[PDB]
């Protein structure tokens, strides 16, 4: 539903969901490497109501 | 399907057998060790191309190959290995039955032919998931890389 | 472009191989062992100079030079390598295929001529990126410099 930046990050919103992208690379959204989480890894956070 | 079994070097008078599928393929045993010219068979690269020649009089398509530090068993794209254990005759550390599971970053085989993957799985030590490792021969690095399909 | 094969030492009686673009350039074995004499040739610096002679015999312009645990397989500004594997004979711990393109930083080798650049990559146990070392000869250091183009 909307494109918006927050904290170098790139994200969209969804059906109930928020999905930021990598710090650094707008299109990317997964991490670098699932060993060793790297603190730049986009995140999945859903709108818990 | 494919498989790896890795050679290390002899060590003067153990059997070196290889199961694939089930039977008792690829037995050799190393020498006495009393007669000075026996210390030839425990070179690792003698010992692999030994026990390649019995790998392929022994199975029938099952392409393999002698490697820097392996031999690579291959399945002819029907069956599949399905039994794979290696009888090392010393302790671990002779001959290592590889495949694509290795358990940690540091148990991981030296050559590895260019297109390979190992899904490495836990060691229980850190809290981390299972993610996958590719050699590559032009540079010998192990960087991780997709899963399969 | 470049290449380094270390060596360390024989142990009694294996093959020493060292393909270059893809023939079978180098080959020698140690000797059985018997007579008392023999142990002169797991020298590694008789073993390096051997290598080294049979490198330049059994290739073209190919300049390689005898340092103190290396020999140094240069491409004469035309041609690469593009297939650079040696079979040991024994374990991984005889002679190594050393690369500009190492995975850790311990394992690293050890003199490595005056310039020589190294991408250490992963080790996949830190969150860390690729960062390159350089070798410096008047100071036997490791530091970090920059990368090559």
């Amino acid at each position: 539903n909307d494109v918006f930046f927050f904290r170098n990050r790139l994200g969209f919103l969804s059906g109930e969901n928020i999905i930021l992208s990598r710090t650094a690379k707008y299109f990317n959204f997964y991490p670098a490497s699932i060993a060793n989480l790297s603190d730049d890894d986009p995140i999945d956070v859903a709108v818990s109501t | 399907q494919d498989g790896l079994i890795n050679v290390r070097g002899g060590q003067y008078g153990r059997e070196l057998i290889v199961h694939i599928n089930g039977k008792d393929v690829a037995k050799y045993k190393i020498p006495d060790g009393s007669q000075p010219e026996h210390v030839n068979n425990t070179d690792a690269q003698w010992l692999a191309e030994e026990l390649a020649k019995q790998m392929r009089t022994n199975l029938s398509d099952w392409t393999v190959n002698v490697g820097q530090g392996f031999i690579h068993v291959t399945a002819p794209s029907g069956q599949q290995i399905d039994s794979f254990t290696t009888k090392d005759g010393y302790a671990d550390q002779l001959i290592n039955p590889v495949t694509h599971y290795a358990q940690s970053f540091s148990k991981l085989p030296p050559n590895a032919p260019n297109g390979y993957m190992v899904k490495i799985v836990g060691d229980a030590s850190k809290s981390a998931d299972q993610y996958y490792v590719r050699y590559d021969a032009e540079r010998k690095v192990w960087t991780e890389t997709l899963g399969w399909n």
